[PDB]
RNA sequence: GAUUACCCCUUCUACCUUUUGCAUAAUGGUUUAACCAGAAAAAAUCUAACAAAGAGAACUUUAGCUAGAUACCCCGAAACCA
């Protein structure tokens, strides 16, 4: 059995400080990640979310009458119907949009939940993963957030995953407003769309524990 | 929903780019630019084929020429080369046969040798 | 006094400072300089000398100086069919290497 | 929980593969192992390793017996 | 121990544009379109 | 192709459609622009998930099951009925 050992590190956040210890171990990683299911879980999560409102309108489906224009023989000119039909310019399209449909499609649990699973086994190796102790700012401002971020030296898009979404106003207040960098959600709401969004994940001990905990159970559920 | 756009008028416009100096609509018009852009490049082929054999008919009439000037004519003359085991092309000969009359007058005292010596060793 | 030699399965009268273009690459770097055999030999005194089938590697000699590989004008070929909409197009470039004949060596035995 | 997986492919409808799946170890070894114990039986070792991400052994014949076999005394 | 290798090399950290299918994993759907089957597309000539 | 910064000479029986066969004195087109006619997955091949189980309380299953990806175009009557 290899067990992985993953370091955490406690930020106190106020400043100058990369000192912290915790012994991690990630059982959710894995050895090689998976690039087809991602793709696949991608493509998914772009597919799910059209909404299909592209419209035409069939020849039948054209105000226009269907009187015939002249006679078919004698008149000189070509044969013709109806002047809805798609050869006149006063008509649409046969095999057009119009007629609707759902672009989305059911995927099975074990491949999404594999795909989460693979998403941040690739986050977690690529070190743009770090787990904290928990989070504080205190002075709540847009300056202290940004001189954090280039003090500390975090990436250039960093998802932040550690409120419960029931509490701490400090920090939710300051983080969500105008803010391009970092992004905000909840430990429950935690997706793969999101950590795909962005190029470094912070998460919290409480997080990392409900996550692991959702991650293991899956797994259990998947392998029994 | 996409668009004609330019794709069809940049086709257009190479067709004719390649279409100028033809006579009348089909340096105009596109359609019979590109059937008489087809017929081109037909006829780059074919007498680019033929070439050849007409370049090679005029180095044969050439030393036709040059040959019954000697007083001996062209099929004595590659016989006599074959036999003096000469590889030596047409073109070449031709050139001799214009600039340099002094080579093809000894090439052809070396084919009446030859044929005298064979004509006398026959009988 | 000219020379006439062979080489890419094509023969070629070659004289000084002339300059012929051979197909394509001859594999040998550009500046170096290269030898040529020899089927034909006159000199302008009206001397003639014509081996079989081949001339004197100690007799004559011929040797020149590759300037570069260029390339000849591209040239269209089309295959077209006559209603069985068989067209087939396609562009061919032809390799070329420069060559520049600089001493034609002949010597008495 | 069950020991190893096997994987028995069909390529057609009367035509028949066998398929194994990366479990412990690397591959490559374990492929090597695989040559050297089907040659005297098979007379020949036609043994291809299919790599992305995973991996998929593939043999002419059926050696699925002396395959679970030797995954189960070996305990991989 | 592609893991190891995955981990020993810096990579691109594998942004949206990064991402591939396997070989063989979507086809490349024929569009009748073309000089391969002409006029036709592929249901022969005339006939019901 | 040669040839002159232009041309004569030499080398070649329009396109498309329909056909055993068309430069055909068989068909369609004044030219140009623009508009305009292959959108259906059962079984199968293939890429992945798990495996005597798959699949989001519905079905299949003596290696299956689930998901994704692959093939079946338009115009035209004379007439009928209300």
């Amino acid at each position: 059995x290899x067990x992985x050992x993953x370091x955490x590190x406690x930020x106190x956040x106020x400043x100058x400080x990369x000192x912290g210890l915790t012994e991690l171990h990630p059982d959710v990683f894995s050895t090689a990640p998976r690039l087809d299911i991602l793709h696949q879980v991608a493509i998914w999560q772009k597919n799910f979310k059209r909404i299909s409102y592209a419209k035409t309108k069939t020849r039948a489906e054209v105000r226009g009458g269907g009187r015939k224009p002249w006679v078919q023989k004698g008149s000189g000119r070509a044969r013709h119907g109806s002047i809805r039909s798609p050869i006149w310019r006063g008509g649409g399209v046969a095999h057009g949009p119009r007629g609707p449909t759902s672009y989305y499609y059911m995927l099975p649990m074990k491949v999404r939940v594999q795909g989460l699973k693979v998403a941040l086994t690739v986050k977690l190796a690529q070190d743009d993963l770090h787990i904290v102790d928990s989070l504080e700012l205190p002075t709540a401002d847009p300056q202290y957030l940004i001189e954090l971020a280039r003090y500390r030296r975090w990436g250039d898009s960093v998802l932040l995953v550690d409120l419960e979404h029931e509490d701490m106003p400090q920090n939710v207040v300051a983080a969500t407003s105008g803010l391009k960098t970092f992004n905000l959600v909840p430990a429950v709401g935690l997706n793969v769309h999101s950590m795909l969004k962005h190029q470094t994940l912070v998460l919290t001990l409480p997080t990392v524990a409900f996550l692991e905990e959702k991650l293991x159970x899956x797994x259990x559920x998947x392998x029994x | 929903l996409r668009s004609r756009v330019t794709d069809r008028y940049w086709r257009v416009q190479e067709v004719l780019k390649h279409a100028r100096h033809f006579r009348g609509r089909k340096n105009r018009c596109y359609r019979l630019a590109v059937r008489a852009v087809t017929r081109a490049f037909v006829k780059c082929t074919r007498a680019r084929r033929l070439k050849k054999r007409s370049l090679r008919t005029l180095w044969i009439n050439r030393i036709t020429a040059a040959s019954q000037e000697h007083g001996l004519k062209y099929p004595a003359f590659i016989i006599n080369l074959i036999k003096c085991q000469v590889e030596l092309n047409r073109k070449v000969l031709a050139d001799l046969a214009i600039y340099e009359p002094k080579t093809f007058k000894s090439l052809a005292a070396l084919a009446k040798r030859r044929r005298x010596x064979x004509x006398x060793x026959x009988x | 006094l000219f020379a006439v030699v062979h080489f890419a399965g094509h023969q070629w009268k070659v004289t000084a400072e002339d300059l012929i273009l051979i197909e394509n690459e001859l594999d040998v770097a550009c500046g170096e300089r290269i030898r040529l055999e020899k089927v034909l030999l006159v000199g302008a005194d009206n001397f003639t000398l014509l081996g079989k089938p081949l001339l004197g590697k100690e007799l004559v000699r011929v040797e020149a100086t590759v300037i570069e590989k260029t390339e000849s004008w591209p040239k269209i070929n089309m295959k077209f069919q006559k209603r069985k909409n068989y067209q087939r197009k396609r562009i061919t470039v032809n390799p070329q290497t420069v060559l520049r004949i600089n001493s034609i060596e002949x010597x008495x035995x | 929980m069950h020991n190893i997986p096997v994987y028995r492919d069909i390529t057609h409808g009367n035509r028949q593969m066998t398929v194994i799946r990366k479990v412990e170890g690397d591959i490559w070894a374990l492929q090597k192992d695989v040559e050297d114990f089907l040659s005297p039986l098979l007379g020949k070792t036609p043994v291809t390793q299919v790599n992305e991400v995973t991996g998929t052994l593939r043999v002419k014949g059926y050696f699925d017996q002396q395959l679970k076999a030797w995954l189960l005394e070996k305990g991989f | 121990x592609x893991x190891x290798x995955x981990x020993x090399x810096x990579x691109x950290x594998v942004s949206l544009a990064n991402l591939k299918p396997n070989p063989g994993s979507r086809k490349p759907e024929r569009r009748p379109r073309g000089r391969r089957r002409g006029r036709k597309c592929g249901r022969g000539h005339k006939g019901e």
